[PDB]
DNA sequence: TGCATCCGTGAGTCGAGGGT
DNA sequence: TTGTGGGAGCTGTCACGGATGCA
RNA sequence: CCUCGA
């Protein structure tokens, strides 16, 4: 009831009937345990020598597998050591205004050492700039901020699957032994009945050429394999017997066209698998073989390549699969079971996290760097030759730069609010190198896996195309160092449920019994009833008794998203609506002012402080000074923390990021309390939305298939106003006809319409800016030729001399509007760091006032999603009996048919929240409030409460409450204890002639607002290749008429509708312009010419050589080109010439 | 098609098709059914070439299979129902083909066939701009 | 497949914890599953319209005679169930006379509503209709044959493309089609040896059945006493 | 393929841009205000700033045309200008001539 | 009989097999492999670009092999580079490795230019972009009558803007054209008593993606609107399949006489109300009127 | 300007002679345009001489920047003084 | 010369913004 | 223009038809 | 191309 593990955190009365042994972990540990193993941070060097010592971070470890680097005569070898951080360069403001990296210097310790003179040259050297990750678990690249995505990569190990058929209905067995790094080795039977080792792609050579290959001789290969005759027949029809002849002819298959030799083929073969220089199994590979096939039992892991043993006992598993014998044993091994191998069980695929990606492309710049060390250690005159000399860092930085600046999971941050940020950096994406991509995305991949319980959410996953590749992360999970996901659960011994908390992740959850969090438990803690239903292994449900269950759930909510698990009732809402709301809360935009839902869960607190976009105080102390502008904290240590706010910055996806002081001066705070909100909080919890008075009816069909009706108060009173900021940035830079000027002189201009800027030709800060508007005066040097006959008329006449330039500012784009807030310059006069050619560059930032409008989208938390029809005025709404309108109808038509009930729950609860409540204790305590929490007896108006998931307000409870609400001022009970109550049209005034579900349900701003979407052309530019009008409301583009509304205009027979789509409204560049001159000048629509791409596709087919022609009805071919000289007669003498 | 003739196979495909989408509640009227049908059955096989320029085995649309027989008296053709895709690429419409898939192909064996194409489809012109040929495009009409 | 264990809750008491994970696998396996056949069915509704494009109503009446017959219905007639794609919309080829005759529809007309409700009142069980399969035009269709216009609701207008409408009427729907079913329907269309085909008599005759052991053999003596 | 949003950044810095039909359309349609002025100079004041201003004709060679020396033609060119200067005073603080 | 094909094509036309093999390259016209300068100071080309480079590339090396008289197995090197550096400009991948680009990507020659719904064909031949159209949210509007479809505002005056322009020229609201651009561009007042004028019965075309049959495009009047959205008929939803939980619609004008009369006539909403599919009516009350009739 | 009524489209295969009777001249050099002056290089891909001049009735050299000059070729530097349409029409061509 | 394998084809429409 | 020197990913797709190659 | 919208 009282959360009070986070200090000064608001009291969210809770409906919850079962404890929490565990709390939820650092949302964003995912991504800070992975970053400071990396680094090897004091955080992860304290943690992980505080687990059972062998200290070794990623850049140690990528160090360790590159030193030594000897040369080839084994004579000088260089080696590194100690990875080193010096300070941040900048602090991430000024890389996100100056267009930086937020990164620190990274030193090694280069130790050259020279055999034959004895000598030792140590030295201190300079990596490069290491990219840095925020508090906030991202990066600022380039002044853009951003998340690397954890990616589901299938781990290193030996996996075995049975394909059903080949073209015959024989079953076949394959398996690939897939390494961290390396080459792949693969097996395999046909249709017919050989065991085959198909390598690197190459072809089908019967496994017995490797096993002769290695050094088996034919009869110690015919012993091991004797109760295998499908090896026999392989013998048996086997090419050649021996081991150099076996090894040549593996030579002769891998190089095609290259002559063979033995004792090359000797060399490489080995350097294939077995050399640690091009292979290395994981440790975690490692691991999982030696747990496959049973071979090292007792943790030798200091060694990782493929052995000889392994392949063996890999090629034995692989035929005795055929058999199917559930048994086997190895020579040395130990009763591994025999079975094919599920590629998206949990146990089998792990996860890439951020800091093994940035290991991954270390180790690959510094592997270039190391080919380039060895031949600097020749070219060089040695005993003069220092560890700067050998080392080229410039490989390193590229690769650094290259990965965060074009892998798929480096993503641009969605930060809508601060949900959209957190959930992005628990994301578990599937795509990427090294991943799977999307051809081959099956829909076995996207289906929620048994194994995800508790680790990756079955709720929130994309609708569209990426379904089921890209996943979050669940509430209490945590990778593991090997890369799996790890969920807790509740050690249960003997039937008695302790608070042992053991992580175990899915492989060593299917050798147990996991009960369910809703179960029942005396007050000893113990198993209440014998049978009740647990998760029988490879996920089946059964009901053995509690003597047998071996864990049992931390919690419910434990296979949920923190997205998820914000939705009330979600377990009465379907899968796809309750998908469609953890989805839609990630667009939510903030409001001018943020209001915390009436009805909430337990999630709001703990998911905003973690996102980050809060302010929290970092130790205990009291307010000395509070600004709109920063809050100083005096501890009582002595010392002094200020935190100066985010005022009115642009996320990057628009939406307003302003933090705002709950502070006072002289204020006690403790360590932890949150100091200030952010864009979507409100006293440290999570506001997506607002709490709106809801009638559930239809209206008027103006709520027609889930169009929404609002009263005009949200606009008046700014309930649902949002601030959006948009940067305008436009830069000046070198041409081929000169250099761009920012000026207030353009050409073509009146004063009046260069009113609002200042005198360089930027607009001036505070201005009100509309479409068409100036923001930057900028000219561009054309030609002579390029004056128009009048722009050339005036220049002569007036003698303006300057160079002819063209009108090449900067305007606010059409359909929108705001205030000029702030604007930013760089010049290149100024030492400021430009790309080459810009000269000067400038941003406007304009913001915007959004009222809430017809066709803006809302939704509550359940998928029920809808835009607005129509926003009637105040008193044309239906009001309760006292007069308040309500804000927003919502039809009845969509709320069963789509089983998001749970929006009616909430409905009902919310209004028992603000109304309040008082339960009849008189007598003693009515039996449907019996579990009921003693704070929840009683409720002061729009109190303030939680539905946990899975443990929520019962039925039951729910129905009690509405009898007992409190009544408003004058005595009135408005809402029976049905949940009904009687409006009264506003518009005739008779009443409507039945009780109507009214309550507050909590409504939030969607980012698909009209104003981003409305879009118009008449003309505008065309693409230069096809003619054909660009693409995109950014671009003034125009709409595509496609393929299928060809068909469309055909099926109807409208010929000429579908000609002038397709000639003068797209492509034919004459026409165009005489169709606008005929409009103009009131005319008929002139006839179509030649679409442009016909021409275009002809020439491409002549690039082809293929001698395409078009023919006139009898004669040869027809003239495409057109004439030099056209229209001589009238244009130059329609200005007054004869 | 080679036992009951093609007015029976149209009947066939006609009520297998309609019968997997009626399995579905989803009501086709017929005639679409059949507009497509129609369209599988308008060629023949060759088996031998009496006198005609025609190649064993090709496949030839029956008006012109019949129109050029009739101005070589002055041919053996068996009917032979295709599918819809080998129906569309194997138009007297080159550039048709080349639009619709498998355009590599289609325009190598038209440079190799010095094909023309007499532009008379819907299709054909609307990729060169000209009144498609239906509707009020029809000169009856324009 | 079907897990033996039901979601014995309703929406109402609110599902639990394993119920509700349970009810995932189906609820995304449908998502991605309409994902795919969305696609599968844009591409046959892309095929359908490039093979049935060029086909146009260029005449007024071929004239012919040909058609099919179509149903329309122990001790008392029933309504046929298809009645609504088959034989509504028709142009009857034959006049529809009832025992002790009367003419109850005329040759070539509407076979609209009325027109059927008339012919069921008079016991008329079976009618001879214009059809497309047909039609005598050398290249398209004649307007008799094809009918009346889905659209309008009279007969087709003489330019009319009805190819591209009828390679939409087909699409449309087709993402309603699961599991064949529109691999069934692509197998037709594409006139693919079909799988588990069921082979047909070649020649009237009578049958010698042999049993094997999964082998069938099948053996027919004509009734000209050919081969 | 390049990009839209590419060809348009490209456009921004460019000595024509991506022009569209409507200004293209009115480049051919009459400058009222400036076919106006120069219908009320006299035709030949008219057609000595025409050739030399817009024909951008050497003065030899515009004497050539006409048939008349280049004294004659440059005093009325001069003389032209000067007058479509009166005229035409509205037009160069329309746009951006009066600076 | 396959290989008969070929050849009694080739000689059935006289043309000469010669042809399959070049001794000359043909080179696009430059406008249709761009260049254009990028924020950065680097460029982007077309991969036409970069495959006709490597093509000059390999044969000048081998200009310059065959005038140094190189051994004979270094200049069949060169001149198999070349085959192979124009099999990747005529058709990279079809053979071995295809010609890649930075990211390993393979580039985009001629063949593909082509192919699929990326190609000529059905990219910007079948399908093209166009002019004097739009595109917005759309809203219910139950007032409307079927024939009708709300347009906001600004919607309207964008496609109508040479119409709009020159009746403001035709009253005297502005002195010449380049005045009725600037107005309409200004959204000076007068423009809006102008516009109620031009639109008035002027169909529109109105379409929802994806367009599953020719109902999904249908021609309404125009009725000028309060707002930023279109307001569709809630009859029409069932023919376009549009809810309204976020659904957007495209607008486009008709300009020509033929295009405004198969609009009125053809398109008219009202005039397609039943399914082209089974022929029966499809523009019949839906769920709210349901309950309530 | 086309009145748009065609009979017939035909493909053929191109002689190599044909080839030649489309090009406008021998592309011989791997150069775009220089990084300096942004100008297209002689005899490369994007030549003003074979393919048509970058700006109107603008020659590479700049002896002709005129409609004045119209249909002449540059003797200095070959470019023809016309509209840079035609730099969408022009094809070069390569002797192998 | 008779097939088995391999290879080449195709895999819905329209939007938004970001921008190596 | 001189002691030695061989890539980075790849596969977790599938149904269909007909050439191609093998023996 | 990525992420998203219907
Ligand atoms: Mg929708
Ligand atoms: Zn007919
Ligand atoms: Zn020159």
């Amino acid at each position: 009831s009282s959360n009070n593990s986070v200090p000064g955190a608001p009291n969210r009365v809770s409906f919850a009937k079962l404890r929490e042994p565990l709390e939820v972990p650092g949302l964003l540990d995912v991504q800070t345990d992975s970053f400071e193993w990396l680094i090897g941070s004091p955080r992860w060097r304290e943690s992980a020598a505080e687990r059972g010592v062998n200290p070794v971070g990623g850049l140690e470890e990528v160090l360790y597998e590159l030193s030594p680097i000897e040369d080839f005569s084994g004579s000088m070898s260089l080696s590194f050591s100690d990875p080193r951080f010096d300070d941040v360069k900048a602090p991430v403001d000024e890389c996100k205004d100056k267009d930086m990296t937020y990164a620190a210097p990274l030193f090694v310790t280069a130790e050259f050492i020279n055999n034959n003179t004895g000598e030792i040259k140590s030295q201190t050297v300079f990596m490069g700039d290491f990219p840095m990750m925020t508090e906030k678990g991202t990066f600022i690249i380039n002044g853009t901020e951003r998340v690397v995505v954890s990616q589901l990569v299938r781990s290193p190990g030996v996996y075995f699957d049975e394909t059903i058929d080949k073209s015959t209905d024989k079953t076949l067995h394959s398996v690939k032994v897939i390494p961290s790094r390396g080459a792949w080795l693969e097996f395999d039977v046909d249709k017919r009945d050989t065991v085959g080792v198909r390598i690197d792609r190459k072809r089908r050579q019967p496994v017995t050429v490797l096993l002769k290959a290695l050094g088996w001789t034919s009869e110690q290969i015919v012993e091991r394999f004797g109760f295998s005759e499908i090896m026999r027949s392989t013998l048996e029809k086997d090419n050649t017997v021996g081991t150099d002849e076996a090894l040549l002819d593996i030579y002769r298959k891998l190089r095609p066209g290259e002559p063979p030799t033995k004792e090359s083929a000797q060399t490489l073969l080995e350097n294939l698998f077995f050399k640690e220089k091009r292979y290395d199994l994981a440790r975690v590979g490692r691991y999982k073989v030696n747990k496959k096939l049973g071979l090292h039992v007792g943790e030798p892991i200091t060694s990782s390549t493929l052995t000889e043993e392994d392949v063996v006992a890999t090629i034995e598993y692989l035929v005795r699969l055929h058999e199917g014998q559930t048994t086997m044993t190895v020579p040395g091994g130990v009763e591994v079971p025999v079975e094919t191998d599920d590629i998206d069980h949990f146990g089998n695929r792990r996860l890439r996290t951020v800091g093994e990606l940035i290991q991954n492309q270390i180790r690959v710049g510094m592997s270039r760097m190391e080919r380039v060390v060895r031949e600097r250690m020749t070219t060089q005159d040695v005993e003069a030759i220092t560890p700067q000399t050998l080392i080229n860092i410039r490989p390193v930085v590229a690769a650094i730069k290259e990965f965060f600046g074009t892998s798929q999971l480096s993503q641009f941050m969605d930060q809508n609010n601060p949900l959209s940020g957190l959930t992005h950096k628990r994301r578990l994406s599937a795509l990427g190198p090294g991943g799977l991509s999307r051809e081959r995305a099956g829909l076995e991949v996207r289906d929620v896996h048994p194994s995800h319980y508790g680790r990756m959410c079955p709720i929130e996953t994309p609708e569209g195309p990426n379904i089921g590749l890209i996943g979050s992360l669940s509430v209490y999970a945590r990778v593991n160092p090997f890369g799996f996901i790890e969920t807790p659960y509740r050690k249960v011994v003997d039937g008695v449920v302790s608070d042992e908390i053991v992580y175990l992740t899915a492989d060593e959850e299917d050798r147990h019994v996991v009960a369910q969090a809703n179960s029942p438990i005396d007050a000893d803690g113990r198993f209440v009833e014998p049978r009740v239903l647990v998760r029988r292994k490879a996920g089946e449900v059964e009901y053995v008794p509690s003597s047998e269950v071996d864990y049992m759930d931390v919690s419910p909510r434990q296979m949920v998203s923190v997205a998820t698990a914000m939705i009330p009732f979600l377990e009465h809402d379907d899968a796809n609506r309750a998908l469609m709301g953890a989805n839609m809360q990630r667009q939510a935009v903030p409001l001018v002012r943020s209001e915390a839902p009436l009805v909430g869960t337990g999630m709001e607190l703990r998911a905003a402080i973690d996102a980050g976009d809060v302010v929290v105080a970092e130790e205990s102390g009291v307010i000395e000074e509070v600004s709109a502008d920063y809050i100083t904290v005096m501890h009582d240590n002595g010392t002094r923390r200020t935190y100066r706010m985010r005022k009115f910055a642009r996320s990057n996806h628009g939406t307003c990021a302003n933090q705002c002081p709950i502070v006072d001066a002289g204020d006690r705070v403790e360590a932890g309390q949150v100091i200030a909100d952010g864009p979507c909080t409100d006293d440290g919890e999570m506001a997506l939305g607002k709490n709106l008075l809801v009638a559930i009816m239809p209206w008027e069909g103006h709520n027609y298939e889930d169009a929404i009706i609002l009263s005009n108060r949200l606009v008046e009173e700014d309930v649902l106003t949002s601030i959006h900021i948009e940067e305008h940035e436009i830069d000046a830079r070198d041409t081929k006809l000169g250099a761009e000027e920012i000026t207030r002189d353009i050409p073509n201009i009146s004063d009046e319409v260069l009113a609002d800027l200042d005198e360089r030709g930027i607009v001036r800060i505070g201005a009100e800016v509309r479409d068409g508007d100036i923001l930057v005066g900028k000219v561009t040097p054309k030609g002579e030729t390029e004056l128009t006959p009048e722009e050339r008329l005036l220049r002569a006449i007036f003698g303006e001399k300057a160079r002819e330039v063209r009108d090449t500012s900067l305007k606010v784009p059409h359909g929108e509007s705001g205030k000029v807030i702030g604007i930013r310059v760089f010049s290149r006069e100024d030492e400021d760091e430009l790309p080459a050619g810009v000269n000067e560059l400038v941003r406007v930032y304009v913001a915007q006032k959004r009222k809430i409008s017809d066709g803006d989208k809302l939704a509550g938390r359940h998928g029920n999603k809808g835009v607005i029809g129509k926003i009637l005025p105040v008193e044309d709404m239906p009001f309760l009996a006292d007069g308040t309108p309500v804000d927003i109808i919502l039809n009845t038509h969509g709320v069963p048919r789509r089983m998001n009930i749970g929006q009616i729950l909430e409905t009902h609860l919310g209004w028992c929240a603000h109304s309040g409540w008082k339960v009849d204790a008189a007598k003693g305590v009515p039996d449907w409030a019996a579990r009921l929490p003693d704070e929840l007896l009683e409720a002061q108006p729009n109190a303030i409460v939680s539905t946990p998931v899975f443990d929520g307000a019962q039925e039951a409870e729910l129905q009690g409450l509405l009898s007992c609400t409190l009544p408003n001022r004058d005595g009135d009970v408005l809402v029976d204890a049905d949940g009904k109550a009687m409006l009264f049209d506003g518009r005739s005034g008779e009443p409507f002639p039945y009780p109507v579900t009214v309550g507050y349900m909590y409504i939030m701003k969607l980012h698909h607002l009209v104003d981003d979407k409305i879009h118009a052309r008449s003309t505008g530019p065309y693409s230069m290749i096809t003619q054909q009008p660009l693409g995109g409301k950014a671009q003034f583009g125009g709409q595509r008429f496609g393929e299928m509304e060809c068909w469309a205009m055909q099926a109807y027979g409208a010929a000429y509708t579908l000609q002038e789509l397709l000639t003068i409204k797209s492509d034919d560049t004459v026409g165009r312009v005489k169709v606008y001159e005929a409009i103009v000048k009131g005319e008929n629509i002139p006839e179509p010419g030649i679409p442009e791409s016909f021409k275009v596709l002809l020439k491409e087919l002549q690039s082809l050589c293929l001698n395409v022609e078009v023919l006139s009805s009898d004669g040869a071919a027809i003239e495409l080109r057109e004439g030099e000289d056209e229209d001589l007669e009238r244009a130059a003498a329609n200005l007054g010439i004869n | 098609l080679r036992v009951q003739g093609p007015r029976e196979v149209q009947i066939h495909l006609v009520r297998e098709v309609q019968e997997v989408y009626r399995a579905q509640g989803v009501s086709i009227h017929d005639k679409h059914i059949e507009v497509i049908v129609r369209q599988m059955l308008r060629r023949v096989t060759i088996i031998d070439s009496g006198s005609t320029e025609f190649l064993p085995g090709s496949l030839i649309d029956r008006a012109e299979f019949e129109a050029e027989n009739r101005r070589v008296v002055a041919a053996a053709g068996r009917p032979v129902l295709m599918g819809i895709t080998k129906a569309s690429l194997a138009t007297d419409s080159w550039l048709s083909a080349a639009s619709f898939q498998e355009t590599t192909r289609v325009l190598t064996d038209a440079a190799i066939n010095c094909r023309s194409d007499k532009l008379n489809g819907l299709k054909e012109n609307v990729i060169i701009g000209k009144l498609i040929p239906a509707g009020t495009g029809i000169n009856r009409y324009r | 497949e079907f897990i033996p264990r039901p979601v014995k809750s309703s929406f109402r008491e609110g599902l639990t914890v394993l119920e509700y994970f349970i009810n995932t696998h189906g609820a995304r396996k449908g998502l991605a599953d309409t994902a795919l056949r969305t696609a599968d069915s844009g591409y046959l509704t892309r095929r359908l319209v490039d093979v049935s494009q060029d086909v146009i109503v260029r005449e007024h009446d071929c004239q012919t005679e040909r058609g099919i017959v179509v149903e329309l219905a122990d001790g008392t007639l029933i309504r046929d169930p298809y009645i609504e794609t088959s034989a509504y919309a028709r142009t009857l080829g034959t006049d529809a006379v009832d025992e002790a005759g009367n003419v109850i529809v005329e040759r070539g007309q509407d076979l609209g509503d009325p027109e059927i409700d008339a012919l069921l009142a008079a016991g008329i069980t079976q009618v001879k209709v214009r059809s497309v399969l047909t039609c005598a035009t050398s290249t398209g269709v004649c307007a008799t044959c094809y009918g009346r216009s889905m659209a309008t609701g009279k007969l087709v207008d003489i330019g009319e493309a009805v190819g591209i409408v009828a390679a939409q009427s087909i699409g449309e729907p087709g993402t309603q089609l699961t599991m064949g079913g529109l691999p069934r329907v692509q197998e037709l269309f594409e006139a693919r040896v079909p799988r588990g085909k069921a082979p047909i008599a070649d020649v009237t005759g009578r049958v010698r059945l042999e049993d094997g052991e999964r082998f069938y053999k099948i053996t027919i003596v004509p009734d000209d006493g050919g081969e | 393929q390049i990009t839209d949003w590419q060809l348009a950044s490209n456009a921004e810095h460019s000595s024509t841009g991506l022009r569209s039909a409507e200004v293209e359309a009115l480049e051919a349609l009459p400058d009222t205000e400036i076919k106006e002025a120069l219908q009320a100079l006299p035709e030949e004041f008219r057609m000595a700033v025409y050739y030399a201003d817009v024909e951008g004709f050497p003065y030899k060679e515009i004497a050539e045309i006409m048939d008349t020396p280049i004294g004659t033609v440059m005093s009325r060119l001069h003389r032209g200008r000067r007058q479509l200067r009166g005229l035409l005073a509205d037009v160069a603080r329309d746009r951006g001539f009066a600076r | 009989l396959k290989r008969l094909k070929v050849v009694a094509a080739f000689q059935q036309s006289g043309n000469s097999p010669m042809g399959m093999v070049l001794d000359a390259v043909p080179v696009i016209p430059p406008e249709l492999r761009p260049m254009v300068q990028l924020d950065g100071g680097r460029f982007a080309t077309s991969d036409l670009n970069d495959l006709y480079r490597r093509v000059i590339n390999r044969n000048n090396r081998l200009k310059r092999l065959i005038d140094l008289g190189a051994p004979e197995i270094i200049v069949n090197n060169e001149k198999r580079m070349l085959q192979e550096s124009v099999d990747a400009l005529f058709d990279n991948g079809r053979r071995g490795r295809p010609v890649t680009g930075p990211g390993n990507r393979p580039l985009k020659s001629l063949s593909d230019l082509l192919k699929g719904k990326q190609g000529r064909f059905r990219q910007n031949l079948l399908g093209k972009r166009v002019d004097y159209s739009g595109r917005s949210v759309i809203v219910v509007g139950p007032q409307l009558k079927l024939h009708q479809c709300g347009l906001p505002k600004l919607m309207a005056l964008e496609l109508f803007k040479p119409f709009v322009m020159k009746r403001l020229v035709d009253l005297n609201h502005a002195q010449n054209i380049k005045s009725a651009k600037r107005m309409v561009e200004r959204q000076r007042p007068q423009v809006w008593d102008v516009l109620e004028e031009v639109i008035a019965e002027h169909p529109v075309l109105l379409n929802r993606a994806p367009t599953l049959h020719r109902l999904g495009i249908q021609a309404f009047e125009p009725m000028l609107v309060e707002g930023k959205a279109i307001q569709l008929h809630p009859l029409v939803c069932e023919a376009f399949n549009a809810d309204f939980d976020g659904d957007q619609m495209a607008v486009h004008l008709p300009l020509s006489a033929e295009a405004q009369a198969e609009a009125r006539i053809l398109m008219l909403s009202s005039n397609n109300i039943l399914s082209p599919a089974s022929g029966r009516p499809l523009a019949m009350p839906r769920l709210d009127m349901v309950t309530g009739l | 300007l086309d009145v748009n009524f065609f009979d017939e489209l035909r493909i053929g295969l191109a002689t190599a002679e044909d080839i030649r009777q489309w090009s406008y001249g021998e592309v011989k050099k791997p150069e775009t345009i220089n990084y300096r002056t942004l100008k297209p290089e002689k005899d490369g891909l994007f030549c003003e001489k074979i393919f048509g001049p970058t700006r109107d009735w603008e020659c590479y050299c700049g002896k002709y920047k005129r409609v004045r000059f119209k249909g002449i070729i540059c003797e200095r530097c070959g470019v023809e003084v016309t509209r840079a349409k035609v730099r969408r029409e022009r094809m070069g061509h390569i002797e192998l």
